[PDB]
């Protein structure tokens, strides 16, 4: 209906950044309210888009030290900041952007995307799992599975 | 040259080239090319050495104490801070870096408002002031102190001016990229990505200790076994600052800089670019790069070695193209000093222009 | 009334632009309707703040190329295509952005901020006319098109 | 003497030259390298113009003998003690220069447990600074310094502030004078993120403007503020954030000691105030002695200047000290003076009591 637009944008945006390895942090919210996390951000309330995505996440931006939080089928703020999950199981010396995604889905129901600024690779954190170098495919099945 | 040598002021980190060393040229520099225009705009950029972040906090402190403007650009190859200090009409450019050179090694490069080298003078005149005990210069207290714009996304302007430099998307190419760990890591994984081609990475990994490590154009076996492993079309091989350009053939052989410069300047009198039909080059180039440029009925003049006398010589000539056989090319047409992703993005014209392989198209040049 | 805090937002936006080299193209809706205009862009419908006008501006990106729209106190969208001035009296200067900038101006009220590419100059277009080399001051005393 | 009161300080660049800024950090980091052969330094600054070149030469010095270097960009001093002791870091530095006027600036250290440094460390710092020959060691490749920056300390720091409140306080207007300074962006987060009517003046810094008649030492731009918006109260915040004055209702000054009289009172009638004392200074008014007893609060004095407040809260283990200055210390917060903690407190008493500003300063008179 409304899901597969929003959907196509998120892989669109997704693939985008993978293919210029541009580190990304994008939490989708399901049940769990974070709105404690999005008044740490930089609050946008906008439509979402995958030029507006590609745009909040440029190497080195005022939108970019933090991560994306999307309510709804809206992104609700950038830069917003997650707390860190000091787990054993995250692969060393990648941690920063993935160890706050890790630590974000410790806490909550939250789906949350991450783009390697390393490698390049999807990965993606569900309930402190994180789940390193998704296909397309992958992200496109996981995205509908929410 | 006391302090300026050929490629500035380099040296071991800390202990030769020190920090208060650093804040001393930041000062003086900044002086010597303030006197017309009251608060100058230096902006300064770096390689990912780990002396680059100390080097960096001496020479703003030193740049802020006589009232310049400075324009933080983070890490970005030395060609980027070129096309950044000219495309902004500001009055100089600084590159911390030492290219190819290990990690333990750092240096400071000037550029002026042309994007050219410091006129020999101004040099002087710094070095003069390096050797007077007494720090006489001026100190711009409250307001008239120094300024500070961090520009980090000035390197997305340069990949915009790279990226309209290629006669169309590289769709349907695969490329190996060995960044060196250097300064071109972020940029060209996201340039050749953003020309549609399949890019596949080593060397793109930095971490402030393994620039230069067994990687980049004075390493190019590694990239040489890596195209034979992913059997990419070819390999880009540039160094720490991004200034020069390696390539490596489907076949894992390596294309250095004669070889580059002869398709390069090929392709452009195909199409008709190249000023003249002429080619700027070293003593260090090989008999069989001027035998082909002969053959293709490209003439060509030769000059001392290092690049200062390349680009008199393309200055004083107004000749479109020059080179060594580092991979160091200048095509003046974009840039004003050595540009590895440029070379590389001229070098991509070439093949998709041609559709002949790498190993093809620098098989048409001969070495003795 | 508490539409300063916006005009701060830009204003801080766009000197952030010019004081380096990003060019800019900023609209603002008045009281003619822009939908016709809006709905050729990249629809966004978000809270303003300076941080997204200049990450919207910034070279490479996606939705950069043409003119974001400002709507009731909210970026309505972005990368929108704007009619060109056939009028003549000022080529020369290049155009483009400029001349985009000003056809909008005679059909709309619409108050459009422009920066240069090139010079980094700050510009303006108000019922047709262009008003060139603003100052940081300037600009904001004229952004007093609100009441 | 380089280590005053306040650390070093001086005018920029003539005065406070960029290369005292790189011998003070290449000292000191030399001084607290002495554990761990890579200290974690973190830096932050005011916004003062100087801020960038002092943390420049400070970053330089810093990495020439091999500590980490975090930097933290614009946060308020409470913020640099807080960040350093909740990370477990070797040292903390400022680049400041509260309240005093543009052109002057300083460097001030704090240690690991959150205090400034211990006097022998600063001793020997100074001893280092005398010796004309540098002969410390000079690391090179990969035994030189490391610097992450760590912007994101601030959020850290404010999520520490914000769960420091009893509640959010909905309904109350408050105006906040941040003197253009370092707790411009945090002061204006936190109390809107805690559901407050926010009207802000001297928010907007520049490099330039910086306690430029505004901040608690020249209330009066605050005090006509508040009467024109008709707020609940005003806070005026200094340079660096470490001081607080008030402002009722009525646009009266609520100098340090109503405040630490209406905190302490509060925290008496919540039971967390230790042993119902309250350190404080010579320079406190009688009057607020006397509505100290008035409610059965005892009371320690000391010398001015914060370090014998601190001593005291140190060795007695005392919940709460201070200044007229607004310099307020919550111990069981912070270590050193907090503008936004003090201020949190403040908006406690208010909601909890649901009385006005001045009502609640007119219990202690002057």
């Amino acid at each position: 209906e409304a899901q597969q637009k929003t959907i196509e944008a998120i892989t669109k945006a997704i693939n985008y950044m993978a293919k210029r390895r541009i580190g990304a942090l994008l939490t989708i919210e399901r049940d769990t309210g974070m709105g404690d996390y999005i008044e740490t951000g930089i609050p946008l309330n906008a439509k979402v888009s995958s030029e507006l995505l590609i745009n909040i996440f440029i190497p080195n931006t005022p939108l970019h030290d933090g991560a994306v939080i999307m309510k709804n089928n809206e992104i609700a703020a950038a830069a917003c900041y997650l707390p860190l999950s000091e787990s054993p199981f995250i692969s060393k010396e990648l941690g920063t952007r993935h160890r706050a995604a890790v630590g974000i889905s410790e806490v909550t129901d939250s789906l949350t995307i991450i783009v390697s600024e390393e490698t390049g690779g999807v990965s993606v954190a569900k309930n402190g799992d994180l789940h390193r170098e998704l296909t397309e495919e992958a992200l496109k099945e996981m995205l509908e599975a929410e | 040259g006391k302090y300026f040598g050929t490629d500035g002021v380099r040296g071991v980190a800390n202990s030769e080239l020190t920090p208060e060393l650093a804040f001393k040229v930041g000062r003086f520099g900044g002086y010597v090319l303030t006197k017309d225009k009251q608060r100058p705009k230096v902006l300064i950029g770096r390689d990912t050495r780990i002396s680059g972040h100390m080097l960096e906090g001496a020479l703003v402190a030193g740049l802020l104490s006589i009232g310049a403007e400075v324009m933080r650009l983070g890490v970005i190859s030395t060609p980027g801070v070129s096309y950044l200090t000219k495309a902004m009409d500001a009055e100089a450019g600084v590159m911390i870096s030492a290219s190819h050179n290990p990690v333990q090694d750092n240096g400071i490069k000037f550029f002026g408002g042309d994007g050219f080298k410091l006129s020999d003078e101004q040099e002087a005149e710094i070095e003069r002031l390096m050797d007077e005990p007494e720090d006489k210069l001026p100190r711009p207290v409250g307001a008239d102190l120094g300024l500070v714009n961090d520009y980090f996304e000035g390197g997305q302007k340069y990949l915009q001016f790279l990226k309209q430099t290629a006669d169309e998307d590289f769709t349907g190419i695969h490329v190996a990229l060995d960044c060196a760990n250097g300064a071109t890591s972020s940029l060209a994984t996201h340039l050749f990505a953003d020309l549609d081609a399949d890019v596949s990475t080593m060397g793109t990994s930095p971490n402030g200790l393994n620039i230069n490590d067994g990687v980049g154009s004075t390493h190019p076996e590694a990239l040489s076994a890596f195209v034979k492993e992913k059997n990419a079309d070819l390999g880009l091989a540039f160094d720490g600052d991004g200034d020069r350009l390696i390539a490596v053939d489907e076949k894992g052989n390596i294309v250095d800089g004669d070889q580059i410069m002869y398709i390069c300047s090929k392709h452009l009198k195909s199409e008709g670019r190249l000023k003249d039909d002429t080619v700027v080059s070293t003593v260090m180039s090989n008999l069989g790069f001027y035998k082909a440029l002969e053959k293709e009925g490209i003439k060509s003049v030769q000059t001392a070695v290092g690049d200062r006398y390349v680009v008199e010589a393309m200055k004083k000539d107004g000749y479109n193209v020059g080179g060594e056989q580092s991979g160091h090319l200048i095509f003046l047409d974009y840039n004003t000093t050595g540009d590895g992703l440029l070379s590389a993005i001229m070098l991509m014209n070439t093949l998709k222009a041609t559709g002949k392989p790498l190993s093809e198209l620098a098989a048409e040049m001969q070495k003795f």
